[PDB]
């Protein structure tokens, strides 16, 4: 639930 | 609680570097998903600047890419922003913010920017730091006495922004009006006005407190009736 | 980039009304069953505060008076009913992709009943005169609508030279506007005249509001 354009995710 | 605090210079000469600091009290930067930097120019236009992931990695707004750099310090728990070759278009209010997991839906997170610092005003100019001249504005002394009295004090010729005016060391909240500064020849002018009942002044006087942080100036002008 | 066009910039709603801020985007912003739009409201001198996020999920601490909706390229925020502690600027914002971006915002001003400007004029401080300058200050306080026309007049003649004005926003309390007008002069120019007039022209009156004095 982090946008597709965001460079970083988190898991 | 949990709070972020922007710290840094008020005035930077063009062609130098801007180095702001955001001190995070009550949360380890490590516990953060990501820490951002955003600035807001006069006119309230907002610009996302860049951020640093919990994995120590970064991502910057292209428009600034060439000259911006965001780092952090685990031990002092504060992250920084540095901006190179500052021009006058770099004058705005800067804010560091946090992005965190927010409970969205059922047992599902969603990251957003929820806690922001106070913001710190950065002025990019070649002009010099000037302390203000504070003048008391007492009612004409002819056009007085009757009903409810309006007092006020002028704060003129200072640089840069900001400056805080309060009355009677902070008491007088109601009836106060403080008008945004204005530039004329690279010095500021601002005036504050307070409407009190004809019961207080003169007896039981008022005083305007002006504090200009860039020049470490704190002035107290006690308003008194004119002998006109 | 993704541009956020908010509508409209200016919005005026009287108490207990319904506020409706749109916010269109250049590309769609949904993904994996979530829509990456958010809303912040900023009050003068305050940091933006997060209201809703993910289009419709309201942040804790926020009165259920505020509402979020929309999908794809169109979104919306509504206030029911609009309060006084609701005068601010609302900004929609997308977390769909980096770089993250914001809209222009929407100044929400609360309508009130017409009020007239309590004009107040001040001659130079005896301390400024010593300093050679000469500021004559005129406060046009607590009026509405925000539209006022101030004109300075020395000995019958108008004067635009030396005049700087400033405005405050809506006053969170009584929902009025106020104004300062300052005429700056040299001690020698102030002394070269007598009558000094501040003349307001407002909706609440047909004839202008004069308030003046003379160095005599």
């Amino acid at each position: 639930h982090i946008g597709p354009g965001r460079a970083f995710g988190g898991g | 609680d949990v709070q972020l605090q922007q710290s840094g210079p008020d005035l930077v000469k063009p062609s130098q570097s801007l180095s702001l600091t955001c001190t995070v009290t009550g949360y380890s930067i490590t516990s953060g998903y990501s820490w951002h930097w955003i600035r807001q120019f006069p006119g309230n236009k907002l610009e996302w600047m860049g951020y640093i992931h919990y994995s120590a990695g970064t991502n910057y707004n292209p428009s600034l890419k060439s000259r911006i750099s965001i780092t952090r310090d685990t031990s002092k728990n504060q992250f920084f922003l540095q901006l190179n070759s500052v021009t006058t278009e770099d004058t705005a209010t800067y804010y560091c913010a946090r992005e965190e997991a927010m409970p969205y839906g059922n047992q599902a997170y969603y990251y957003a920017m929820d806690c922001w610092g106070q913001g710190t005003t950065v002025t990019v100019s070649s002009a010099k730091t000037t302390p203000p001249s504070v003048y008391p504005l007492a009612p004409g002394s002819a056009a007085q006495t009757n009903s409810m009295v309006t007092l006020g004090c002028l704060v003129k010729g200072y640089f840069p922004e900001p400056v805080t005016v309060t009355w009677n060391s902070g008491s007088l909240s109601s009836g106060v009006h403080t008008f945004p500064a204005v530039l004329q020849s690279d010095l500021y002018t601002l005036s504050s006005s307070v409407t009190v009942p004809s019961s207080p002044r003169p007896s039981e006087t008022v005083t305007c407190n002006v504090a200009h942080p860039a020049s470490s100036t704190k002035v107290d002008k006690k308003i008194v009736p004119r002998d006109c | 980039d993704i541009v956020l066009t908010q509508s409209p910039a200016s919005l005026a709603v009287s108490l207990g009304q319904r506020a409706t801020i749109s916010c269109k985007a250049s590309q769609g912003v949904d993904f994996d069953g979530a829509s990456f739009m958010n809303w912040y409201q900023q009050k003068p001198g305050q940091p933006p505060k997060l209201l809703i996020f993910a289009a419709s999920t309201l942040e804790s601490g926020i009165p259920a008076r505020f509402s979020g909706r929309g999908s794809g390229t169109d979104f919306t925020l509504n206030i029911h009913p609009v309060e006084e502690e609701d005068a601010a600027t609302y900004y929609c914002q997308q977390s769909h992709e980096d770089p993250l971006t914001f809209g222009a915002g929407t100044k929400l001003e609360l309508k009130r009943a017409d009020a007239a400007p309590t004009v107040s004029i001040f001659p130079p401080s005896s301390e400024q005169l010593t300093s050679g300058g000469a500021s004559v200050v005129c406060f046009l306080n607590n009026f509405y609508p925000k539209d006022i026309n101030v004109k300075w007049k020395i000995d019958g003649s108008e004067r635009q030279n030396g005049v700087l004005n400033s405005w405050t926003d809506q006053d969170s309390k009584d929902s009025t506007y106020s104004m300062s007008s300052t005429l700056t002069l040299t001690k020698d120019e102030y002394e070269r005249h007598n009558s000094y007039t501040c003349e307001a022209t407002h909706k609440t009156s047909t004839s202008p509001i004069v308030k003046s004095f003379n160095r005599a």
